[PDB]
């Protein structure tokens, strides 16, 4: 009923936006009367399909059992079959949340093509979200490549001034490497004859045979994350994209990654996961100190923000692969909460500066508080949000995730304790910077946040503090889902 | 109503049955969250005992503080994925 | 901004330019030319098989 | 609610300032996008730019459609996390392990008095807390006694 | 104890102990060097010819000069072409068969001595990057299997029994390997043990 | 049915005047030909009788359920690219005139249908040597068929010296053959296949190789689908490769009796060869049919690696691929013949020369496409993204299904290679979509009244005039949503590929 639900009534959304705006482009010339106001109707159409979808989930939501093992929802459609779990539901209904939000941080700040811009968002929200309750190898891929094509577009079209050098990173970076990972799902459909995740998980492959699937499956997903040193791709994608474009890409994108390890790595190359961890941490507590060092010597807003994300992603990367309940809980919950805390920063630093000032350069920017308080609040809130103050999301994420690895690996987890210490010094010497002094003498006083960025702002903070101070609202949903990846026999 | 746990083995059981497999897999899960629970009502009673004790807490909580260690290894979560996969009797 | 972009975009930008410089001076209208590939590709069935890496090694010396 | 007539007084008043750049009564109603001739949509644009031309980040058309349809389904998600019906696993263990205390120990007296007066809301509560409930014997019998069946399904050993 | 790291290797034949009559290195390489200076030599006077034929035709000498060689590339390449012979051979008789890295040193090393060579008016890091790029692909190609797996494939083992056709049986327990391409539904923990270690969950905590 | 009605039409041509619209109704009748040829092919071949093979004239022709499929493909693309001769493409006299100003244009077409069509199905070294030279001839008819070109000319000369040098290979091949034998029936020959030398049988794969243009031989066919006038680049990039892979196939299947693994490497090198030159060969390029030369040459290396590996896997992979990949050719060059309306007009610097031949002629000439025609340009993208390989297109099926069959049989390398390359060749793809529609916002106000399609007049101001001709507009969007919209159909798509048999049976 979901997946069927989900694809149909997005189709006729699709198709309707395009008959509406569309009918009057032959020689017509004419005003029409849906191109008013930027196309307000047309907007106003596509937001509310944003919403629709956040309550077809729920209904399917109302019907889950906690207490279950094994996948719920089990649905044929397109010959595909479509089931979800307790880590499924939630990151479906994270994609889904923040597609309202993606269309509202653009609702007036596109030069044109508003009808173009909305169908794309809603287009990418549903093709994510469908990954998260696909069952078979393939359809993994086929829905991990499918939104690379309106990503390109979205980017080249409606991008900053170097969008051409980001359209083609993005395209480039994530089909080569992607490419890697369907040489390993061609390799099961080969020997096995077929990709159900059930089916897989049960076979036990050569250790040898194992080593080559992981590394070509773990080539695509350490792009996606990103990790080093594959992550060069990220930072001039995230400063060109339009706002939507990157509140998506920092907000469920990125988590697909680690949607990848829980589906193609742990259950079905749990033997050489273990063989590969050591490798994994080393890798990944290099992506997050050295992230970290760069992040303090970068001078432009949104790519400060985007080196950010990845020393976080670091840190879901390793909670993920530690073999324990309380590593893969909190990578699970640091996944979500940097799901909201990393789209408001894009909004603060290129949602509101940037629509105001068109300038990036960190050197025009300083004592902001004296003019503009409201933001100040916003921003100082959510840098120590992102840093992983205590009563945010991102702690509880951030100390399972630490906690985990010093279980799993006592000596090297240790490091990743670092980045309770490296996140403030590069987010607190940019706020710092931003509330600190005399209002900089490179800008003109004009308008505080408005209504429609406070509201964008607040729902964005509301999750997170929510998730922070009681996290078992979603502890309780991926405690039996998330028990199933651990992999030890102790005697 | 409550729901039990269907006690089956991957010992006893021919895995190209996909029920029989999905069973023995959430009865071994089942039986690890029981003991997660027991070693939580252990933790309870050496709390209770520590408080109470106050300096008498060295010899009045001994076994249980004894049991609390003994258990701790042990009475967590470890997956069915490690004992379906492996045979420890070859 | 280094060793990541020589092994990233820069530098494949670099070796793409070099590369597909050297394939458009293969590109044109010539009788000779096409007969030479032609008759020389017939090599490859005269020679015994072990030789085509040989072959292989000596190509990426012409497109230097 | 086109009104063409209010148009042309629109239409013809700002006609009236030859020069450029130097209304509350008019709202368009869903069957007017769709159904005016192509004549009348051409004059409310016209109006509408001059309109406009002849002017803070207010009722911009999105806040309907927010506060009617986005905030109470966050409402709605957070019921749902809050008064739903639905055991976890570690909440189903717990219950669990006091069923089969019970079954173990019929033949107790002082045991099942204190299961039976256990209330169900108080399970999870079991220990030192605000309640004061008897669960003295309920944790003596655990200590006790291993109540799991993990020994049962790994039938093979080294 | 030896670390236990991942081997992502794709099968190979591996010839029993006291097998594996070397080849003549030397004898090897003579051939190569030999047969390719005749033949660029050889083909460089058959060009001087066409030259001679025709040189205020444009379109034939555009021709002939996208094939002409200089003299240091007529030397160059048949001693590359034969290092890389003797050495590929030298290599695989040492390490009783051919392995991706004795094929990548032999590649870059056969690479580096002809580049000094026709390439002399080039910086020497310039000569050695080139060298470990021509390297890298050859000792790639030796990874993957040269030109096909053959008798390694999984059509292969598909057709010897070694393959999945038959199924799985989790009541079925082998204390030997499984092959490359098979799965299996239950292991030997011995087996887990022997590849990943005791420590972190296996055993023992 | 096609040589009866060519003989009509060969006659009726000379007789009636010459008049534009006279050729163009004599095209029509062409369509109506080969659509009669299609139904009557269909009545009577059928998937379950021609599994076995069956022998016709005296054996010298052997049709199957795999000659068999592909003679219906041919038939198919043939009707549609009928359809861009046979109405308007433009619908603008000074474009249009071109498609109907040659009256054999539809003679050389049914000529080179019934070689394509027999190609498959020879069984006789006479034979296939005969048929060979037919469907070459014909091709290098079709290359002349403008005589008054310079460039057509040019290429009908290259093509021919070309061709016939690979039709010498072909014939030199046969000749040793029946040297070694002294037998013509391949089905005889196949008595002595442990016994002829095999590479005599790749010499003859050699000359099959000249003839669609695989790498080192890539050079001609690069230079003559450029030169070509885009209505005759259309047909000799496509047609020539749906019959001789056919036929390569085959070859293939009787050479893999014998498993010689040193021929496997020999062929193994040309495609790892054509996959470099295929992707890096188009980065560097101005011209759009320069352009789809590389991404012919790059498509055909990967059909060659399922022919190479002579599967059961590589019947579904290669019968599928050539199906979707013709049709993805269609589309793109019917959308390229359509789009020179959106031309600007002068009223200048590098002394650009465009000809009524190839009107779109350089990958600039498609800018601004997403703001003249936004439901083309996104048909464009479409394909585009198709050949990228981008899920879930039909694209993505083609090199998914190939990979299957190249990893089954032990290509490792020539699987990582074609996946680099594939990756290579985006980048050029993408240029075509950047191009398209990047520059959509600093360009949407502006004021294009200098366009090809501003020429045109108006009939009333009070109709509605469509901009596109109904049938050329119909197929491209019957095309393009079939490319985009296979996932709903695959699987029942790809179960009728398991039916298509090569002498399986059991
Ligand atoms: C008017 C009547 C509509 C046709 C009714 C019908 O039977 O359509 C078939 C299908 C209904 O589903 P049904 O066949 O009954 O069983 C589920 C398996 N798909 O319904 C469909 O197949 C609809 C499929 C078209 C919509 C999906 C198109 C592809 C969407 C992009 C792919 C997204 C995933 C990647
Ligand atoms: C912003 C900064 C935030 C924090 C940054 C990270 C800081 C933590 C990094 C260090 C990791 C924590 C150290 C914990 C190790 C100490 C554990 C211990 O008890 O030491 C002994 C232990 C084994 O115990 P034992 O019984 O004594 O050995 C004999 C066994 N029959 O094991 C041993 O024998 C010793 C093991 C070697 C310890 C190496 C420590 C150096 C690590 C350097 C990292 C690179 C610099
Ligand atoms: C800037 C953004 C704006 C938002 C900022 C403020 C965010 C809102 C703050 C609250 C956050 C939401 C978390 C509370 C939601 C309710 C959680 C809950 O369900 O409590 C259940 C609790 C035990 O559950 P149970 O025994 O099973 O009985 C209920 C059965 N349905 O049953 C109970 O006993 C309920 C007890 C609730 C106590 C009030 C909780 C409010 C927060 C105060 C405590 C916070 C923790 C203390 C931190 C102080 C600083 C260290
Ligand atoms: C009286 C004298 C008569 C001389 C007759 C020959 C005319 C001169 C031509 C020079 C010799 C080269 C051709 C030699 C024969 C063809 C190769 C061959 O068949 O192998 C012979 C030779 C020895 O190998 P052998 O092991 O004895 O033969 C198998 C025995 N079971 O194997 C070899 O080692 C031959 C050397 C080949 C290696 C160099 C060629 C590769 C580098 C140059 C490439 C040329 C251009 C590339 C062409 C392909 C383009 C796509
Ligand atoms: C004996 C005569 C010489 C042998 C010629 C062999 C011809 C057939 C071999 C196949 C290559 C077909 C390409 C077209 C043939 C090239 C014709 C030619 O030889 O011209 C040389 C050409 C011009 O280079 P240039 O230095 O500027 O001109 C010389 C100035 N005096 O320089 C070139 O650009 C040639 C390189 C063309 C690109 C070929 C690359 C093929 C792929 C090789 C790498 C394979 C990739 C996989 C690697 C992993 C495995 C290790
Ligand atoms: C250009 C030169 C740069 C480095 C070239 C490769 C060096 C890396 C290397 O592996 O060196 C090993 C090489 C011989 O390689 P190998 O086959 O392993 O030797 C036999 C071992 N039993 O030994 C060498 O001679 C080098
Ligand atoms: C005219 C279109 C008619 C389609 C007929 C397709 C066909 O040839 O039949 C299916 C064929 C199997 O046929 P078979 O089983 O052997 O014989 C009895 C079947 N009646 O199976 C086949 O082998 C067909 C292989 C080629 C399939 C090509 C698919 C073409 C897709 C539609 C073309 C686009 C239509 C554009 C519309 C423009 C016209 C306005
Ligand atoms: C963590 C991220 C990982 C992802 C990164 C993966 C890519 C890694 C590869 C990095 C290597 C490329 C980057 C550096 C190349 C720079 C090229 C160059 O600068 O040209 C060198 C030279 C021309 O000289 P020039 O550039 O003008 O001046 C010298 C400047 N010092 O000309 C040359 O010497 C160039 C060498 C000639 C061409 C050799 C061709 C070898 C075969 C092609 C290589 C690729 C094979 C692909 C095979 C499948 C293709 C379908
Ligand atoms: C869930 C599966 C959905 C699949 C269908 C995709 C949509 C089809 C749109 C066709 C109609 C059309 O081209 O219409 C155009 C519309 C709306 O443009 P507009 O602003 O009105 O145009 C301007 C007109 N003015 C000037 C009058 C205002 O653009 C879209 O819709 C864009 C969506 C597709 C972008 C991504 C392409 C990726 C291709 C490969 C996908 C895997
Ligand atoms: C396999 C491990 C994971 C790697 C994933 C893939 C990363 C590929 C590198 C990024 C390239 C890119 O993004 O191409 C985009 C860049 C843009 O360059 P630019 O910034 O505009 O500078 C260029 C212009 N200048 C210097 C004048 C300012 O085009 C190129 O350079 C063109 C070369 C394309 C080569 C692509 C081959 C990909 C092979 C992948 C497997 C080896
Ligand atoms: C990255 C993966 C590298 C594997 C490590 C390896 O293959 O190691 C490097 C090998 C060593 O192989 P060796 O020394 O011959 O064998 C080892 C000893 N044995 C015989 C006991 C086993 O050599 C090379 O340089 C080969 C280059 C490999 C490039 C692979 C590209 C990535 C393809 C992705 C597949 C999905």
């Amino acid at each position: 009923m979901l997946v069927q639900n989900l694809i149909i009534f997005n189709i006729i959304g699709i198709v309707l936006l395009v008959l509406l705006n569309n009918n009057n482009n032959g020689i017509l010339n004419k005003k029409s009367l849906l191109t008013i106001k930027n196309e307000l109707k047309l907007k106003q159409i596509g937001l509310i399909i944003s919403i629709i979808n956040i309550l077809i989930i729920i209904e399917n939501w109302i019907g889950f059992n906690s207490n279950y093992y094994g996948f719920q929802n089990i649905e044929r459609f397109l010959n595909i079959y479509w089931g979800i779990d307790g880590i499924s539901l939630l990151l479906v209904l994270l994609t889904l949340i923040l597609g309202p939000i993606a269309i509202l941080s653009n609702w007036k700040n596109l030069k044109g093509y508003y009808t173009y811009y909305v169908i794309s968002i809603n287009m990418l929200v549903i093709l994510m979200a469908l990954n998260f309750i696909c069952l078979d190898l393939v359809s993994f891929y086929i829905l991990f490549e499918s939104t690379l094509a309106p990503l390109f577009l979205l980017i080249g079209i409606y991008g900053a001034n170097n969008k051409n050098k980001a359209a083609y990173y993005v395209l480039i970076y994530t089909l080569a490497s992607s490419l890697f990972m369907l040489l390993s799902i061609v390799i099961y459909y080969i020997i096995i004859n077929s990709t159900d995740y059930i089916y897989i998980n049960n076979i036990i492959l050569s250790i040898n045979l194992q080593s080559l699937l992981f590394i070509g499956i773990i080539i695509g997903i350490a792009v996606k994350t990103p990790l080093m040193p594959v992550h060069t791709w990220l930072p001039t994608v995230h400063s060109e994209s339009p706002l939507g474009g990157s509140i998506l890409l920092a907000g469920v994108i990125l988590k697909l990654a680690i949607y990848g390890v829980i589906r193609l790595l742990l259950p079905n190359l749990s033997e050489i996961s273990m063989m590969f961890t050591p490798i994994i941490y080393i890798i990944s507590i290099l992506t997050l100190i050295y992230s970290s060092l760069i992040t303090l010597k970068q001078t432009d807003l949104k790519v400060i923000i985007a080196y950010s994300s990845i020393s976080h992603l670091a840190v879901c990367m390793i909670g993920i692969f530690a073999n324990n309940l309380i590593g893969i809980n909190g990578s699970l919950i640091l996944c979500l909460a940097h799901g909201f805390v990393s789209p408001a920063l894009f909004i603060l630093v290129g949602g509101i500066l940037y629509d105001r000032y068109h300038n990036r350069l960190i050197n025009y920017y300083q004592g902001l508080s004296t003019f503009m308080p409201i933001f100040s609040i916003y921003l100082v809130v959510f840098s120590f949000c992102n840093t992983g103050t205590p009563l945010s999301g991102n702690f509880v994420g951030e100390f399972l995730s630490i906690t985990g690895a010093v279980i799993r690996h006592p000596i090297i987890g240790s490091l990743t304790a670092a980045s309770v210490l490296l996140s403030a010094c590069y987010q607190m010497k940019l706020t710092n910077r931003l509330t600190g002094s005399v209002f900089s003498q490179y800008l003109h006083i004009t308008n505080d946040v408005t209504n429609r960025e406070i509201f964008l702002l607040n729902w964005l903070l509301i999750p997170t503090i929510i998730i922070g101070i009681y996290p078992s609202f979603v502890t309780n949903i991926l405690n039996l889902a998330s028990s199933t990846l651990i992999y030890s026999v102790l005697i | 109503d409550h729901v039990r746990s269907p006690n089956v083995s991957f010992d006893d059981i021919d895995y190209n049955n996909s029920q029989d497999l999905h069973n023995a897999q959430e009865s071994l899960l089942r039986e690890q969250w029981i003991r997660v629970s027991a070693l939580k009502v252990c933790r309870k009673a050496l709390e209770s005992c520590y408080k109470t004790s106050g300096p008498n807490h060295y010899e009045d909580c001994r076994e249980i503080a004894e049991k609390y260690l003994n258990m701790l290894p042990d009475h967590r979560i470890q997956g069915f994925l490690g004992y379906q996969k492996n045979d420890p009797s070859k | 901004r280094g060793i990541l972009q020589l092994f990233g975009p820069l530098g494949l930008w670099k070796l793409s330019t070099f590369i597909s410089s050297k394939l458009n001076k293969l590109v044109f209208l010539n009788i000779g030319f096409i007969l030479e590939i032609i008759v020389l590709s017939w090599l490859l069935i005269v020679f015994k098989v072990s030789l085509l890496k040989y072959i292989l090694l000596l190509i990426i010396f012409i497109i230097l | 609610a086109f009104n063409l007539q209010l148009e042309k007084e629109i239409r013809s008043k700002i006609d009236s300032l030859p020069k450029l750049n130097n209304v509350t009564n008019r709202k368009l109603s869903l069957t007017d996008y769709l159904f005016q001739n192509a004549a009348n949509q051409a004059l409310y644009v016209d109006n509408e730019a001059d309109l406009k031309e002849l002017d803070e980040n207010e009722n911009e058309g999105w806040e309907k459609i927010m506060y009617v349809g986005f905030v109470p389904t966050m409402i709605l998600i957070f019921a749902i996390v809050l008064f739903k019906d639905d055991k976890s696993i570690d909440e189903w263990a717990m219950d669990e392990l006091l069923l089969r205390l019970k079954e173990k120990n019929l033949s107790d007296v002082e045991l099942i008095d204190e299961l039976d007066k256990l209330s169900k809301s108080h399970v999870g509560k079991i220990g030192a807390s605000e309640i004061n409930k008897r669960d003295a014997v309920i944790i003596e019998r655990i200590l006790n006694g291993e109540y799991d069946q993990l020994s049962g399904l790994k039938k093979k050993e080294l | 104890e030896q670390f236990h790291l991942p081997q992502p290797f794709w099968p190979t034949t591996k010839t029993k102990e006291g097998e594996y009559v070397p080849k003549d290195s030397i004898r090897e390489a003579s051939k190569v060097f030999i047969g390719s200076g005749v033949l660029l030599g050889g083909m460089h006077f058959r060009r001087l010819m066409q030259y001679k034929k025709g040189s205020a035709r444009p379109g034939l000498a555009k021709y002939l000069n996208l094939f002409s060689l200089s003299k240091s590339q007529l030397i160059g390449f048949p001693v590359a072409l034969g290092a890389f012979s003797f050495l590929s051979h030298s290599f695989a008789n040492l390490q009783e068969g051919q392995t991706a890295t004795g094929e990548f040193a032999a590649s870059s090393i056969a690479s580096l001595i002809g580049l000094s060579i026709f390439r002399t008016k080039k910086p020497l890091s310039s000569n050695v990057a080139i060298a470990v790029g021509m390297g890298s692909l050859f000792g790639f190609l030796t990874w993957a299997g040269n030109f096909n797996l053959g008798d390694n494939s999984y059509r292969a083992a598909l057709e010897a029994g070694n393959g999945n056709e038959g199924g799985f049986d989790n009541k079925v327990i082998k204390t030997e390997r499984q092959g490359f391409w098979e799965g299996v539904y239950r292991r030997p923990l011995s087996q887990t043990v022997e590849d990943l270690g005791e420590g972190r969950g296996i055993i023992t905590q | 049915m096609l040589f009866t009605s060519l003989l009509l039409i060969i006659v009726y041509g000379s007789l009636v005047n010459k008049s534009h619209l006279l050729t163009k109704l004599i095209n029509r009748l062409g369509l109506i030909i080969i659509i009669y040829t299609l139904l009557i092919h269909l009545n009577i071949n059928t998937l379950e009788n021609l599994s076995i093979g069956i022998n016709m004239f005296n054996n010298l022709l052997l049709i199957n359920s795999f000659n068999n499929t592909i003679i219906e493909l041919i038939l198919i693309i043939c009707i549609l690219y009928v359809l861009l001769i046979s109405f308007n493409i433009t619908g603008l006299s000074i474009i249009d005139n071109l498609n109907y100003s040659k009256r054999t244009f539809i003679v050389i077409v049914l000529f080179n249908i019934i070689g394509l069509t027999l190609l498959p199905l020879v069984n006789d070294i006479m034979i296939l040597f005969i048929i060979i030279e037919l469907q070459s001839y014909s091709l290098y008819l079709l290359t002349a068929i403008f005589n008054e070109s310079h460039n057509s000319t040019k290429s009908a000369l290259y093509y021919f010296i070309v061709g016939s040098i690979a039709s010498f290979i072909i014939l030199d091949a046969t000749v040793s053959i029946y040297d070694d034998l002294g037998l013509t029936n391949i089905q005889y020959i196949l008595m002595y296949i442990d016994k002829l030398e095999i590479f005599d049988l790749l010499c003859l794969l050699f000359g099959l190789f000249i003839k669609i243009g695989l790498a080192p031989f890539y050079s001609y066919s690069i230079t003559i689908y450029s030169l070509s006038p885009t209505i005759i680049t259309n047909y000799i990039s496509l047609m020539p490769k749906l019959s001789i892979l056919t036929l390569i196939y085959i070859i293939m299947h009787y050479i893999n009796i014998v498993n010689n693994t040193d021929l496997n490497y020999v062929i193994s090198f040309l495609i790892l060869i054509s996959m470099f030159i295929g992707s890096f060969g188009g980065l560097n390029v101005i011209r759009i049919k320069t352009l789809l030369a590389y991404s012919s040459l790059l498509n055909v290396s990967y059909m060659l690696l399922a022919i190479l590996s002579n599967s059961n896997e590589s019947i579904i992979a290669y019968i599928y691929y050539i199906i979707q990949y013709s049709l993805t050719h269609i589309n793109i060059f019917s959308i390229i013949l359509v789009i020179s309306i959106y031309l600007p007009i002068m009223n200048n610097m590098l002394n650009v020369m465009i000809t009524k031949y190839s009107p779109i002629e350089y990958i600039n000439q498609l800018k601004n496409l997403f703001i003249n025609n936004i439901f083309i340009a996104i048909a464009l993208c479409i394909s585009i993204f198709s050949l990228i390989g981008i899920p879930p297109l039909t694209g993505f099926y083609g090199k998914y299904l190939v990979l299957i069959s190249g990893l089954n049989n032990g290509y490792v390398l020539l699987s990582i290679v074609l996946i680099i390359a594939s990756s290579i060749s985006t980048v050029y793809y993408a240029t075509i979509l950047k191009v398209l529609s990047f520059d959509t916002l600093s360009f949407k106000d502006i004021i294009s009244n200098n366009l090809i399609i501003n020429t045109s007049p108006e009939n009333n101001n009070n109709e509605i005039k469509p901009e596109i001709s109904n049938v050329i507009s119909y197929v491209i969007s019957s095309l393009t949503l079939i490319i985009l919209l296979i996932i709903i159909q695959y699987e029942n798509i790809v179960k009728g590929a398991y039916l298509v048999l090569l002498y399986n049976w059991v």
